[PDB]
Protein backbone atom coordinates (compact mmCIF):
# COMPACT_ATOMS: atom_id res chain seq x y z
CA UNK A 1 0.00 0.00 0.00
CA UNK A 2 2.46 2.44 0.63
CA UNK A 3 4.93 1.50 -1.93
CA UNK A 4 2.07 3.49 -4.24
CA UNK A 5 4.34 6.68 -2.76
CA UNK A 6 6.54 7.23 -5.50
CA UNK A 7 3.46 7.26 -8.14
CA UNK A 8 3.29 10.96 -6.82
CA UNK A 9 5.94 12.01 -9.42
CA UNK A 10 3.98 10.43 -12.11
CA UNK A 11 0.97 11.38 -10.96
CA UNK A 12 2.22 15.40 -10.99
CA UNK A 13 3.48 14.64 -14.59
CA UNK A 14 -0.12 13.24 -15.88
CA UNK A 15 -1.61 16.33 -13.84
CA UNK A 16 -0.72 18.79 -16.70
CA UNK A 17 -3.84 21.01 -16.43
CA UNK A 18 -2.09 21.75 -12.09
CA UNK A 19 -5.84 21.46 -10.89
CA UNK A 20 -4.99 18.27 -9.09
CA UNK A 21 -6.85 16.24 -11.40
CA UNK A 22 -6.75 15.29 -15.10
CA UNK A 23 -8.17 17.54 -18.32
CA UNK A 24 -9.27 16.51 -21.33
CA UNK A 25 -7.29 19.35 -22.83
CA UNK A 26 -4.28 18.13 -21.30
CA UNK A 27 -4.74 14.40 -21.97
CA UNK A 28 -5.77 15.73 -25.81
CA UNK A 29 -2.22 17.69 -25.28
CA UNK A 30 -0.24 14.87 -24.34
CA UNK A 31 -1.76 12.44 -26.82
CA UNK A 32 -0.84 14.55 -30.01
CA UNK A 33 2.65 14.37 -28.28
CA UNK A 34 3.14 11.07 -28.11
CA UNK A 35 1.40 10.88 -32.03
CA UNK A 36 -1.53 8.62 -31.02
CA UNK A 37 -4.87 9.25 -31.75
CA UNK A 38 -7.62 7.19 -30.04
CA UNK A 39 -11.28 8.41 -30.04
CA UNK A 40 -12.98 11.14 -28.02
CA UNK A 41 -15.33 9.39 -27.09
CA UNK A 42 -12.98 6.13 -25.73
CA UNK A 43 -10.97 9.06 -23.90
CA UNK A 44 -14.29 10.19 -21.86
CA UNK A 45 -15.89 7.06 -21.04
CA UNK A 46 -12.44 6.04 -20.22
CA UNK A 47 -12.13 9.06 -17.98
CA UNK A 48 -15.69 8.49 -16.40
CA UNK A 49 -14.90 4.36 -16.01
CA UNK A 50 -12.05 5.40 -13.96
CA UNK A 51 -12.76 8.85 -11.70
CA UNK A 52 -14.87 7.97 -8.60
CA UNK A 53 -16.42 11.36 -8.72
CA UNK A 54 -16.72 11.03 -13.17
CA UNK A 55 -16.78 14.68 -14.13
CA UNK A 56 -14.63 14.89 -15.58
CA UNK A 57 -12.03 15.59 -12.39
CA UNK A 58 -9.92 12.29 -11.94
CA UNK A 59 -8.94 11.96 -8.76
CA UNK A 60 -6.01 10.04 -7.03
CA UNK A 61 -8.06 7.29 -5.94
CA UNK A 62 -9.08 6.00 -9.38
CA UNK A 63 -5.57 5.49 -9.82
CA UNK A 64 -4.60 3.85 -6.41
CA UNK A 65 -7.62 1.24 -7.24
CA UNK A 66 -6.39 0.69 -11.26
CA UNK A 67 -2.76 0.05 -9.34
CA UNK A 68 -4.19 -2.02 -6.54
CA UNK A 69 -6.31 -4.04 -9.01
CA UNK A 70 -3.57 -4.78 -11.25
CA UNK A 71 -1.17 -5.84 -7.89
CA UNK A 72 -2.66 -8.43 -6.84
CA UNK A 73 -0.03 -9.05 -3.98
CA UNK A 74 0.95 -11.93 -2.32
CA UNK A 75 -1.72 -13.56 0.23
CA UNK A 76 1.09 -14.08 2.44
CA UNK A 77 2.63 -10.77 2.42
CA UNK A 78 -0.64 -8.86 2.42
CA UNK A 79 -1.81 -10.81 5.51
CA UNK A 80 1.83 -10.07 7.10
CA UNK A 81 1.13 -6.10 6.24
CA UNK A 82 -2.76 -6.48 7.84
CA UNK A 83 -1.83 -7.74 10.58
CA UNK A 84 1.09 -4.84 11.44
CA UNK A 85 -1.56 -2.62 10.39
CA UNK A 86 -4.21 -3.90 12.96
CA UNK A 87 -1.61 -4.35 15.89
CA UNK A 88 -0.46 -0.58 15.00
CA UNK A 89 -3.36 1.14 16.53
CA UNK A 90 -1.97 4.22 15.63
CA UNK A 91 -1.85 2.93 11.63
CA UNK A 92 2.13 4.92 12.23
CA UNK A 93 4.10 1.69 11.32
CA UNK A 94 5.28 1.50 15.05
CA UNK A 95 4.51 -1.63 17.48
CA UNK A 96 4.68 -0.83 20.94
CA UNK A 97 4.03 -3.09 24.03
CA UNK A 98 1.31 -1.40 24.69
CA UNK A 99 -0.24 -1.76 21.53
CA UNK A 100 0.48 -5.37 21.75
CA UNK A 101 -1.13 -5.73 25.04
CA UNK A 102 -4.29 -4.40 24.05
CA UNK A 103 -4.46 -6.11 20.39
CA UNK A 104 -4.10 -9.65 22.38
CA UNK A 105 -6.53 -8.49 24.95
CA UNK A 106 -8.88 -7.60 22.28
CA UNK A 107 -7.87 -10.68 20.27
CA UNK A 108 -8.64 -12.68 23.37
CA UNK A 109 -4.60 -14.85 22.82
CA UNK A 110 -4.14 -12.40 26.67
CA UNK A 111 -0.52 -13.64 27.79
CA UNK A 112 0.72 -12.46 30.97
CA UNK A 113 2.77 -9.37 30.62
CA UNK A 114 5.79 -10.92 31.51
CA UNK A 115 5.47 -13.07 28.56
CA UNK A 116 4.46 -9.33 26.57
CA UNK A 117 7.86 -8.19 27.57
CA UNK A 118 8.98 -11.45 26.27
CA UNK A 119 7.41 -11.26 23.53
CA UNK A 120 8.88 -7.57 22.82
CA UNK A 121 12.25 -8.08 23.16
CA UNK A 122 12.31 -11.59 21.32
CA UNK A 123 11.51 -9.52 18.01
CA UNK A 124 13.48 -6.52 19.72
CA UNK A 125 16.68 -6.99 17.54
CA UNK A 126 17.97 -3.67 17.70
CA UNK A 127 17.62 -3.08 21.05
CA UNK A 128 15.80 0.26 21.11
CA UNK A 129 12.63 -0.96 21.80
CA UNK A 130 11.22 -0.80 18.45
CA UNK A 131 9.50 -3.84 16.60
CA UNK A 132 9.61 -2.77 12.56
CA UNK A 133 8.17 -5.05 9.46
CA UNK A 134 11.30 -7.16 9.03
CA UNK A 135 11.38 -7.92 12.90
CA UNK A 136 7.53 -9.03 12.29
CA UNK A 137 8.60 -11.43 9.56
CA UNK A 138 11.21 -12.94 11.45
CA UNK A 139 8.87 -13.56 14.25
CA UNK A 140 6.47 -14.68 11.69
CA UNK A 141 9.04 -17.56 9.86
CA UNK A 142 7.88 -19.82 12.81
CA UNK B 1 30.29 -18.19 9.43
CA UNK B 2 28.83 -20.94 7.15
CA UNK B 3 31.83 -22.77 5.62
CA UNK B 4 34.12 -22.32 8.93
CA UNK B 5 37.05 -23.89 7.02
CA UNK B 6 39.67 -21.42 4.78
CA UNK B 7 40.42 -21.77 1.31
CA UNK B 8 43.34 -20.00 -1.15
CA UNK B 9 42.06 -17.57 -3.65
CA UNK B 10 40.83 -18.92 -6.90
CA UNK B 11 42.01 -15.25 -8.62
CA UNK B 12 43.66 -12.06 -8.49
CA UNK B 13 42.52 -8.73 -7.76
CA UNK B 14 43.92 -5.58 -8.38
CA UNK B 15 43.58 -1.78 -8.32
CA UNK B 16 42.64 0.78 -11.26
CA UNK B 17 42.11 4.10 -9.25
CA UNK B 18 43.38 5.14 -5.77
CA UNK B 19 40.74 2.93 -3.62
CA UNK B 20 39.78 3.11 0.26
CA UNK B 21 38.65 -0.30 1.52
CA UNK B 22 37.40 -1.72 4.54
CA UNK B 23 38.56 -5.24 5.93
CA UNK B 24 37.46 -7.10 8.99
CA UNK B 25 39.39 -10.76 9.91
CA UNK B 26 37.37 -13.85 10.16
CA UNK B 27 38.32 -14.49 13.60
CA UNK B 28 37.22 -11.63 15.05
CA UNK B 29 33.66 -11.46 12.93
CA UNK B 30 32.81 -14.98 13.67
CA UNK B 31 33.54 -13.95 17.32
CA UNK B 32 31.37 -11.17 17.31
CA UNK B 33 28.63 -12.66 15.55
CA UNK B 34 28.65 -15.76 17.70
CA UNK B 35 28.05 -13.17 20.58
CA UNK B 36 25.33 -11.64 18.93
CA UNK B 37 23.56 -14.61 17.69
CA UNK B 38 20.79 -12.30 17.46
CA UNK B 39 22.60 -9.87 14.88
CA UNK B 40 24.08 -12.98 13.63
CA UNK B 41 20.61 -14.31 11.93
CA UNK B 42 19.69 -11.38 10.18
CA UNK B 43 23.24 -10.40 8.96
CA UNK B 44 23.73 -14.02 7.71
CA UNK B 45 20.32 -13.51 5.45
CA UNK B 46 20.76 -10.25 4.78
CA UNK B 47 24.41 -10.27 3.60
CA UNK B 48 25.00 -10.84 -0.22
CA UNK B 49 28.64 -10.99 -1.60
CA UNK B 50 29.50 -9.33 -4.52
CA UNK B 51 32.23 -12.21 -5.77
CA UNK C 1 22.63 0.48 -28.58
CA UNK C 2 26.20 -1.69 -28.36
CA UNK C 3 29.53 -0.42 -28.23
CA UNK C 4 32.50 -2.53 -27.92
CA UNK C 5 35.95 -0.97 -26.75
CA UNK C 6 39.18 -0.90 -28.05
CA UNK C 7 42.35 -1.12 -25.63
CA UNK C 8 45.51 0.57 -25.74
CA UNK C 9 47.77 -2.53 -26.91
CA UNK C 10 44.98 -1.85 -30.48
CA UNK C 11 42.90 -4.74 -28.75
CA UNK C 12 39.25 -5.00 -27.83
CA UNK C 13 38.64 -6.21 -24.77
CA UNK C 14 34.73 -5.17 -23.57
CA UNK C 15 31.46 -4.82 -24.92
CA UNK C 16 29.06 -1.97 -23.47
CA UNK C 17 24.97 -1.66 -23.73
CA UNK C 18 22.60 1.09 -23.59
CA UNK C 19 19.13 0.60 -22.58
CA UNK C 20 16.09 2.23 -22.69
CA UNK C 21 12.17 2.34 -22.78
CA UNK C 22 9.69 3.61 -25.78
CA UNK C 23 6.74 1.86 -24.18
CA UNK C 24 4.42 4.34 -24.16
CA UNK C 25 4.87 5.34 -27.54
CA UNK C 26 4.98 2.33 -29.48
CA UNK C 27 2.15 0.51 -29.63
CA UNK C 28 0.44 -0.78 -26.58
CA UNK C 29 0.38 -4.63 -25.96
CA UNK C 30 -0.77 -6.37 -22.73
CA UNK C 31 -0.75 -10.30 -22.18
CA UNK C 32 -3.33 -9.54 -19.05
CA UNK C 33 -4.30 -6.49 -17.33
CA UNK C 34 -6.94 -5.15 -14.97
CA UNK C 35 -8.22 -3.15 -17.64
CA UNK C 36 -6.87 -1.69 -21.18
CA UNK C 37 -6.55 2.09 -19.66
CA UNK C 38 -4.96 0.96 -16.56
CA UNK C 39 -2.45 -1.08 -18.41
CA UNK C 40 -1.51 1.86 -20.66
CA UNK C 41 -1.16 4.36 -17.54
CA UNK C 42 1.42 1.38 -15.96
CA UNK C 43 3.36 1.73 -19.11
CA UNK C 44 3.32 5.36 -19.42
CA UNK C 45 3.87 6.02 -15.42
CA UNK C 46 7.12 3.02 -16.54
CA UNK C 47 8.42 5.44 -19.24
CA UNK C 48 9.35 7.88 -16.84
CA UNK C 49 13.15 7.70 -17.70
CA UNK C 50 12.25 8.78 -21.59
CA UNK C 51 8.85 11.26 -20.03
CA UNK C 52 11.92 13.23 -18.01
CA UNK C 53 14.54 15.87 -19.18
CA UNK C 54 15.21 14.33 -22.35
CA UNK C 55 11.43 14.68 -23.11
CA UNK C 56 10.05 17.26 -20.76
CA UNK C 57 9.07 19.56 -23.42
CA UNK C 58 6.86 17.42 -25.57
CA UNK C 59 3.59 18.02 -24.09
CA UNK C 60 4.46 21.23 -25.56
CA UNK C 61 4.83 20.09 -28.84
CA UNK C 62 2.64 17.61 -31.33
CA UNK C 63 4.33 14.50 -33.14
CA UNK C 64 7.63 14.65 -30.78
CA UNK C 65 8.64 11.47 -31.84
CA UNK C 66 10.36 13.04 -35.19
CA UNK C 67 13.25 14.34 -32.41
CA UNK C 68 12.71 12.52 -29.67
CA UNK C 69 14.61 9.75 -31.30
CA UNK C 70 17.12 11.59 -32.18
CA UNK C 71 17.19 13.11 -28.79
CA UNK C 72 17.58 9.93 -26.73
CA UNK C 73 20.09 8.94 -29.55
CA UNK C 74 22.71 12.08 -28.84
CA UNK C 75 23.15 10.81 -25.14
CA UNK C 76 24.58 7.72 -26.52
CA UNK C 77 26.98 8.58 -29.40
CA UNK C 78 28.38 10.85 -26.60
CA UNK C 79 29.61 7.44 -25.29
CA UNK C 80 32.77 7.32 -28.25
CA UNK C 81 34.32 9.69 -26.04
CA UNK C 82 33.84 7.87 -23.01
CA UNK C 83 35.59 4.86 -25.07
CA UNK C 84 38.58 6.57 -25.77
CA UNK C 85 41.21 5.77 -22.51
CA UNK C 86 40.81 1.73 -23.87
CA UNK C 87 40.71 0.51 -20.77
CA UNK C 88 43.93 2.23 -20.05
CA UNK C 89 44.81 3.85 -16.60
CA UNK C 90 46.89 6.84 -16.99
CA UNK C 91 47.76 10.01 -15.79
CA UNK C 92 45.32 12.91 -16.83
CA UNK C 93 46.66 15.62 -19.32
CA UNK C 94 47.01 19.86 -18.89
CA UNK C 95 46.40 21.86 -20.86
CA UNK C 96 49.33 23.43 -23.40
CA UNK C 97 50.62 27.41 -22.89
CA UNK C 98 50.54 26.11 -19.23
CA UNK C 99 54.28 24.81 -18.54
CA UNK C 100 54.92 22.23 -15.70
CA UNK C 101 56.34 24.49 -12.90
CA UNK C 102 58.89 21.15 -12.31
CA UNK D 1 51.53 11.21 8.04
CA UNK D 2 54.08 13.16 8.78
CA UNK D 3 53.74 14.10 12.61
CA UNK D 4 50.41 12.24 12.95
CA UNK D 5 50.66 9.13 15.15
CA UNK D 6 47.34 7.32 15.10
CA UNK D 7 47.63 4.69 16.78
CA UNK D 8 49.21 6.84 20.03
CA UNK D 9 46.10 8.90 19.47
CA UNK D 10 43.88 6.05 19.56
CA UNK D 11 45.78 4.66 22.82
CA UNK D 12 45.68 7.94 24.68
CA UNK D 13 42.14 8.08 23.75
CA UNK D 14 39.84 6.12 26.48
CA UNK D 15 37.82 3.01 25.67
CA UNK D 16 34.53 4.51 24.95
CA UNK D 17 35.73 7.82 23.16
CA UNK D 18 37.61 5.08 21.59
CA UNK D 19 34.42 3.44 19.87
CA UNK D 20 32.79 6.88 19.26
CA UNK D 21 35.57 7.58 17.17
CA UNK D 22 36.01 4.35 15.13
CA UNK D 23 32.23 4.30 14.86
CA UNK D 24 32.26 7.87 13.42
CA UNK D 25 35.31 6.87 10.61
CA UNK D 26 32.87 3.73 9.74
CA UNK D 27 29.83 5.69 9.75
CA UNK D 28 29.78 5.37 5.79
CA UNK D 29 29.94 1.84 5.72
CA UNK D 30 27.60 1.40 8.58
CA UNK D 31 24.88 3.92 7.12
CA UNK D 32 24.77 2.73 3.80
CA UNK D 33 25.36 -0.84 3.78
CA UNK D 34 21.90 -2.48 4.42
CA UNK D 35 22.97 -5.23 6.57
CA UNK D 36 24.57 -2.71 9.33
CA UNK D 37 20.22 -1.20 9.35
CA UNK D 38 19.13 -4.02 11.43
CA UNK D 39 22.39 -3.24 14.05
CA UNK D 40 22.25 -2.95 17.69
CA UNK D 41 24.53 -0.30 19.74
CA UNK D 42 27.24 -2.94 21.23
CA UNK D 43 27.56 -5.03 18.22
CA UNK D 44 28.16 -1.68 16.52
CA UNK D 45 30.81 -0.60 18.53
CA UNK D 46 32.63 -3.98 18.71
CA UNK D 47 32.92 -3.93 14.65
CA UNK D 48 33.83 -0.22 14.69
CA UNK D 49 37.20 -1.42 17.00
CA UNK D 50 37.07 -4.36 14.88
CA UNK D 51 37.47 -2.74 11.41
CA UNK E 1 23.63 -7.38 39.28
CA UNK E 2 23.67 -6.30 35.21
CA UNK E 3 23.00 -9.93 34.59
CA UNK E 4 19.56 -9.13 36.13
CA UNK E 5 16.92 -6.63 34.70
CA UNK E 6 13.68 -5.29 35.83
CA UNK E 7 10.11 -4.97 34.37
CA UNK E 8 8.12 -1.55 35.03
CA UNK E 9 5.23 0.60 33.82
CA UNK E 10 4.91 3.77 33.04
CA UNK E 11 1.81 5.71 34.49
CA UNK E 12 1.58 7.84 31.02
CA UNK E 13 1.53 4.21 29.18
CA UNK E 14 -1.30 3.09 31.91
CA UNK E 15 -3.21 6.08 31.75
CA UNK E 16 -2.84 5.42 27.81
CA UNK E 17 -3.91 1.68 27.95
CA UNK E 18 -6.69 2.60 30.39
CA UNK E 19 -8.10 5.36 28.00
CA UNK E 20 -7.51 3.01 24.81
CA UNK E 21 -9.77 0.39 26.54
CA UNK E 22 -12.32 3.19 27.38
CA UNK E 23 -12.29 3.91 23.71
CA UNK E 24 -12.86 0.40 22.49
CA UNK E 25 -10.09 -12.86 15.20
CA UNK E 26 -11.54 -16.17 13.56
CA UNK E 27 -8.77 -14.98 10.38
CA UNK E 28 -5.95 -14.16 12.72
CA UNK E 29 -5.12 -17.84 12.92
CA UNK E 30 -1.69 -17.21 11.56
CA UNK E 31 -0.39 -14.61 14.45
CA UNK E 32 -2.78 -17.40 16.99
CA UNK E 33 -0.49 -19.84 15.76
CA UNK E 34 2.59 -17.56 16.64
CA UNK E 35 0.99 -17.24 19.70
CA UNK E 36 0.60 -20.88 20.45
CA UNK E 37 4.14 -21.56 19.32
CA UNK E 38 5.05 -18.85 22.17
CA UNK E 39 3.24 -20.30 24.62
CA UNK E 40 5.01 -23.79 23.79
CA UNK E 41 8.34 -21.77 24.20
CA UNK E 42 7.81 -20.73 27.38
CA UNK E 43 6.52 -23.71 28.95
Amino acid sequence: EEQIAEFKEAFSLFDKDGDGTITTKELGTVMRSLGQNPTEAELQDMINEVDADGNGTIDFPEFLTMMARKMKDTDSEEEIREAFRVFDKDGNGYISAAELRHVMTNLGEKLTDEEVDEMIREADIDGDGQVNYEEFVQMMTA
Amino acid sequence: WKEATLAQSCANVRALTYCDLHVIKRDALQKVLEFYTAFSHSFSRNLILTY
Amino acid sequence: KIAPIRNEQDKVVLFLCTFSDITAFKQPIEDDSCKGWGKFARLTRALTSSRGVLQQLAPSVQKGENVHKHSRLAEVLQLGSDILPQYKQEAPKTPPHIILHY
Amino acid sequence: SRGIDTEKVLQICPKDMRADICVHLNRKVFKEHPAFRLASDGCLRALAMEF
Amino acid sequence: NLRKRIVFRKISDVKREEEERMKRLPPDHPVRRLFQRFRQQKE
